[PDB]
């Protein structure tokens, strides 16, 4: 695979990278308190067109909006804090020389723990923004404008009982499944027997019942990833642990019977990979959900894949040489 | 007057309504002890459980 | 506040059982007086609430006087039968709003005022259903059943809940249809009655229940598919509709059309008379709802057999104009 390379100048450990919608764009964060913005040219070059300090804590995650929403960020931090940031043509004010055209609009500031992770969701609900803590807590926040982004009404406090890692929105446009989020965790106990659970926005009850938990999950999770729907009447999930896996989960059908409940799914897992020989410490998808990315203690990002009859294999490892 | 809100659609009468009582609540601060001891005692009445928001 | 203290003391004379030695009388029961001023409480609190929507809103909303738990809770009290029927009043006249009827069956159904469900240990039933066969049926007076058949009468015009029951029995109406069916009209005929027009006054309310559970349906091909319920980990078939059940114990030779078509006879056979009789107006209607019943299976029954022959279940059915051509027990004739 044909590589490129940046000097990043973080002043300490990066925690993230994301990607913009275009790929145009990338966001990087840093234990030294920064967000970076960098930006591809017409050249095909990459340059740093904003460097600014976000938080007073390590900052864990970076994120970014749909740009029907123009162009926002999130990140999270070890000081209990979220915050949110747009990006302005013409406000950088030399009155105050070394401040970001990349300004916060609004802080969040409402989980009493280390806030973990942070993910925008899928635009047809809304404005809509997620974040998990240490607290055991998932919270839901919608902006009632796309303007006025200080002004964000905390909808829902999701409670899972064991301390939360990460996140992963469903990624399904299609008006035949409820909004969906999983919430992977970093509990240690012996005592949970599962460390992975699912929650379901019922519209008879209008809050987010938890509809699953994946009792095969005993082991500490650190990142989790819906796979993008190819119109699937089923879903797809990768989750990195001890090992990597993916799970399917299929709708079951309800009976003309079973009423204001949630749904229920037949679950199977479709892989389980060891071959990290070491934890896994992120899982991302392709714009298709048809191949995983997985990153791990063996300094491997290694891709894996479906062959024709859905038997899915490694089928590269990208890794460093040190020369 | 509550048109100060885009129409997101996975919404529903029941917490617009929800909405606009927290709304008040927090509008309406020179006396709020009796103005949530009202609510609170007109909700656990009828049985209802209180919103976080609420508590 | 006289209804939730008669509640608070009613419900504190509750027999512990360890207590065999010399009790004296216990100058707690109501007394007549209190008994009939009640009832003209009752009787005036259901007049205003059957005209006055906001009379019933207001009242079921209040936050003290919470009047369904009230009049509820005071009918599993052991209190005279004729203060029951106007309790029951109350709540059929409360329950015209369909906001009060569909928490008024959630209430009805976890106070087990007819008990739906029914325990494996349990040699002896409870509520209505022995309040009729030991107190009413010793009376020869029957107020109590016809204030519940009139209570159903009224919840079943604002509909009920489909999850009726759910989590505690398989869900659906058919356990108040078996009481009404199989309890109240099946032996209306074998009852004795002080009252000889009360004979007539029980047959009008039971097949009114009947006619508006008949007229509302509408068959559907999810009637004729057994839907299955999870039931404390054990996979149920739900009660089909109220309805579905009707229109299949008329359109074969069951009791309940036996004891239709011996009502059509005797509503006959009474008025070729001619003469006053006392309950002539009840017999009429309860001749009307029986005619009226037996014209909504003519209407549908086509329909209902299709879905039937479409869905491939095992049930036998006869077209309703054929076993009207049977042989009328009675008569020995095919004269129905």
């Amino acid at each position: 695979f044909v590589a490129r390379s940046i000097a990043a100048d973080h002043k300490d450990l990066i925690h993230d990278v994301s990607f913009d919608f275009h790929g145009r764009r990338m966001a990087t964060c840093s234990s030294d308190q920064s967000v970076k913005v960098w930006d591809k040219s017409e050249s095909g070059d990459w340059h740093c067109t904003a460097s600014w300090k976000t938080h007073s804590g390590s900052v864990w995650r970076v994120t970014w909006a749909h740009p029907e929403f123009g162009q926002v960020l999130a990140s999270c931090s070890f000081d209990r804090t979220a915050a949110v940031w747009e990006e302005i043509v013409g406000e950088s004010n030399d009155k105050l020389r070394g401040q970001s055209h990349w300004v916060k609009r609004t802080t969040l500031v409402d989980s009493r723990t280390s806030v973990t992770d942070v993910k925008f969701a899928p635009k047809h609900m809304g404005l809509m923004l997620a974040t998990c803590s240490a607290d055991g807590i998932v919270r839901i926040y919608e902006a009632p404008d796309v303007m006025n982004l200080s002004q964000w009404s905390l909808q829902h406090e999701i409670s899972c009982k064991l301390s939360c890692s990460c996140i992963s929105w469903n990624p399904s446009s299609s008006r035949a499944h409820s909004p969906m989020i999983a919430v992977g965790s970093d509990d240690s106990s012996p005592n949970a027997m599962a460390k992975v659970q699912i929650f379901e926005y019922n519209e008879n009850t209008r809050k987010y019942a938890k509809a699953e938990t994946l009792m095969t999950v005993t082991d500490p999770v650190h990142d989790i990833a819906f796979a993008p729907n190819l119109g699937r009447s089923f879903h797809i999930l990768a989750i990195a642990t001890k090992d990597v896996r993916i799970f399917t989960l299929k709708p079951v059908r309800k009976e003309l019977t079973s009423s204001g409940g949630p749904t229920k799914f037949e679950i199977h897992i479709v892989a389980q990979f060891d071959n990290h020989n070491s934890q896994v410490w992120r899982v991302s998808w392709n714009i298709t959900g048809t191949v995983l990315a997985s990153s791990g203690d063996d300094g491997c990002v290694r891709l894996w894949k479906a062959n024709y009859m859905d038997n899915w294999k490694c089928t590269g490892i990208l890794k460093g040489n040190g020369s | 007057q509550l048109s100060s809100v885009i129409t997101t659609k996975e919404s529903s009468a029941t917490d617009e309504a929800w909405r606009l009582l927290s709304t008040y609540l927090e509008r309406y601060k020179v006396q709020n002890n009796l103005y949530h001891h009202c609510v609170i005692n007109k909700l656990l009445s009828h049985g209802v459980p209180l919103p976080n928001w609420l508590i | 506040h006289s209804l939730m203290l008669y509640h608070e003391h009613l419900r504190k004379d509750l027999p512990s059982a360890d207590s065999v030695q010399y009790r004296h009388l216990p100058s707690r029961g109501i007394t007549q007086k209190e008994q009939d001023g009640l009832i003209a409480f009752l009787q005036l609190t259901s007049t205003i609430i059957t005209w006055s929507e906001n009379a019933r809103l207001a009242l079921c909303e209040h936050p003290q006087w919470t009047p369904v738990v009230v009049i509820l809770g005071l009918l599993q009290c052991s209190i005279p039968p004729v203060l029951k029927a106007e309790l029951l009043k109350t709540l059929a006249a409360f329950g015209k709003s369909p906001e009060i009827a569909a928490s008024l069956w959630q209430s009805l159904e976890y106070t087990q005022i007819l008990q739906t469900v029914r325990i494996p240990s349990q040699r002896q039933a409870i509520g209505i259903e022995v309040e009729l066969n030991e107190i009413e049926s010793r009376c020869e007076e029957y107020p109590l059943t016809r204030a519940f058949c009139q209570l159903i009468s009224t919840l079943v015009e604002s509909s009920f809940p489909s999850n009726l029951g759910a989590g505690l029995r398989p869900p659906g109406f058919d356990p108040y249809l078996q009481f009404l069916r199989d309890s109240v009209f099946l032996r209306f005929r074998t009852r004795a009655y002080r009252r000889a027009a009360e004979k007539w006054e029980v047959a009008e309310v039971v097949l009114e229940v009947f006619y508006k559970l008949l007229r509302d349906y509408e068959p559907q091909l999810e009637d004729f598919v057994d839907q299955f319920v999870e039931l404390q980990g054990e996979e149920i078939i739900a009660y089909k509709p109220p309805g579905f059940s009707l229109m299949y114990h008329l359109l074969n030779e069951s009791p309940m059309l036996e004891l239709a078509l011996s009502l059509l006879e005797e509503g006959v056979k009474q008025l070729d008379t001619y003469a006053p009789f006392p309950g002539k107006k009840h017999l009429e209607k309860a001749v009307q709802h029986c005619l009226a019943l037996l014209n909504l299976t003519l209407q549908k029954e086509n329909l209902f057999m299709d879905l039937l022959r479409e869905s491939q279940l095992a049930l036998i059915v006869c077209p309703l104009e054929q076993l009207l051509q049977g042989i009328n027990p009675r008569t020995k004739k095919a004269d129905n």
